[PDB]
């Protein structure tokens, strides 16, 4: 049960949903959207954790999340 | 920052059957003179669920490379329909282009592809296999998704 | 019309409680010996929503593409490539 | 009548909007959009450009409710924004590009940056898609999108945006050698938005 914990709830996930333009969303959106969030934060903690070891920091702070989201990668609409 | 900027990408002859090779202008600035290589690959998203079906279609390795203006045409043969799992075979999926500065990727730029049946009948009720010869791929040139990542330049 | 809602930028779509337990287990997979400052939690926080609405920005789009309204989670599989991390 | 007079209320909304009233243009797109959602549906692309305009006078008007004409503005500019990614024209699709770049301003005084920068870089898609090397709508837009970048202390990409928009000037001073004082002047609201950009 305890690998059912989960932080975000239904309401917040179709917030997020319409506010990315959807209009309708299919049954299984909760558990993909749960899924997948999971993942970003596994792989975000990671880095975050990482460099709380690497600057020797026990109560790590954003300066670590926010140099280990950098390390995650930024999508833009074209080129310019 | 980076060393390279990818200025755009232009898909040519869209759209067009599954089997015609891909063409993509594609046009960057390298900062400085580049010692180590750079390599660009088109990747073909077989299956959705599962990057297992990724499929590389064709790949290019320079190196050295100036500084400056420099564009290329980047031609690729059609992805390989014996690979594909036949639900993702006809409907939408992703294709991609990355580079890479001597091993790590610091660039991905992403498209939708619409691969539809043109034949009203076909579109109206399909074949259980999919007709790859009557398919046609419609690459998203609206909507490029470039996701960078940053990297050592040293 | 069903078009694209915007936000207020005054507080967040998630709880942090909720959510900082998450992230607590989720730590704890790695190591038995952490802590969390709140500012660190904060900063997850808002990552989250920010790929959450980047890929429902995505995942509208080729749902958009084939003739549906409703989302399947294959367009969320796609969306995440068209980023493309795994 | 109704598309004659919807087309002249765009036009004495746009004579209020060099008029300095904001409200009266406010209103005059308000009715406008009302005759066209009423007539043609909410969903016809003959309500687009008047839907733009409305969502345009509101975003002015938004100077403690700006939220809510934020709301409205960013909606209309939404509506807008569909109605033309429909159309496959040149004149659509730059509108909705135009209809991209006031939703990504109504982001960033919505202080919603990471979608600002969004919609500045979508217009900036179809702009480059459609406009040519030397047109000043593509300076129209770097401009927008490196300062978007500086409120989202995102510096350093936005002096690069800075000098896309700046350069794009500078290389439209060459075909225009065989408008030179325009550009002399607001080459200086660039340049200082470069020296203070990442000096923070």
């Amino acid at each position: 049960l305890r690998d059912n914990i989960q932080g975000i709830t239904k309401p917040a996930i179709r917030r997020l949903a319409r506010r990315g333009g959807v209009k309708r969303i299919s049954g299984l959106i909760y558990e993909e959207t749960r899924g997948v969030l999971k993942v970003f934060l596994e792989n975000v903690i990671r880095d975050a954790v990482t460099y709380t070891e690497h600057a020797k920091r026990k109560t790590v702070t954003a300066m670590d999340v926010v140099y280990a989201l950098k390390r995650q990668g930024r999508t833009l609409y074209g080129f310019g | 920052m980076a060393k390279v900027s990818v200025l755009n990408v232009a898909v040519l002859e869209n759209p067009s059957p599954f089997h015609s090779p891909f063409r993509f202008e594609i046009s960057f600035e390298c900062s400085e003179a580049l010692a180590d290589d750079l390599e660009w690959k088109i990747i073909y998203v077989g299956s959705a669920e599962s990057e297992e079906f990724d499929q590389i279609l064709d790949s290019v390795l320079v190196g050295p490379v100036p500084a400056g203006r420099h564009m290329f045409v980047f031609q690729a043969d059609a992805p390989n329909p014996s690979l594909i799992p036949e639900t993702d075979a006809v409907g939408v999926t992703v294709v991609l282009i990355t580079c890479t500065y001597h091993g790590q990727e610091f660039i991905r730029v992403g498209y939708y592809v619409n691969n539809e049946y043109l034949n009203p009948e076909l579109r109206e009720n399909p074949p259980m296999k999919p007709d790859f010869s009557q398919l046609q791929r419609n690459i998203l040139a609206s909507n490029p998704r470039v996701t960078r990542f940053h990297i050592n330049w040293d | 019309r069903e078009i694209r809602r915007y936000q207020k930028s005054t507080e967040l779509l998630i709880r942090k409680l909720p959510f900082q337990r998450l992230v607590r287990e989720i730590a704890q997979d790695f190591k038995t010996d952490l802590r969390f400052q709140s500012a660190a939690i904060g900063a997850l926080q808002e990552a989250s929503e920010a790929y959450l609405v980047g890929l429902f920005e995505d995942t509208n789009l080729c749902a958009i593409h084939a003739k549906r309204v409703t989302i399947m989670p294959k367009d969320i599989q796609l969306a995440r490539r068209i980023r493309g991390e795994r | 009548d109704v598309d004659s007079e919807a087309k002249k209320l765009l036009g004495l909304g746009q004579k209020h909007l060099v008029m300095g009233d904001i409200p009266a243009a406010v209103n005059a797109f308000q009715e406008a959009a009302s005759l066209l959602g009423k007539k043609y549906g909410e969903t016809a692309n003959e309500c687009g450009e008047a839907f733009f305009f409305y969502g345009k006078s509101l975003l002015e008007l938004a100077r403690e409710e700006e939220i809510g004409n934020l709301e409205l503005a960013w909606d209309m500019l939404d509506l807008a924004k569909i109605i033309f990614k429909r159309q496959e024209t040149k004149e659509a699709q730059l509108y909705a590009a135009q209809a991209h770049l006031k939703l990504g301003e109504v982001s960033v005084e919505s202080e919603n940056y990471v979608q600002a920068v969004e919609e500045f870089q979508s217009c900036l898609n179809l702009q480059e898609q459609y406009l040519e090397a030397h047109d000043r709508l593509l300076a129209e837009t770097h401009y927008q999108l490196g300062l978007a970048y500086g409120y989202n202390s995102q510096y350093d990409e936005a002096v690069a945006q800075f000098s896309k928009s700046i350069e794009v000037i500078e290389n439209r001073m060459a075909v225009l050698n065989e408008e030179i004082e325009e550009l002399k002047e607001l080459l200086p609201e660039i340049r200082e938005k470069i020296e203070d950009a990442k000096e923070s």
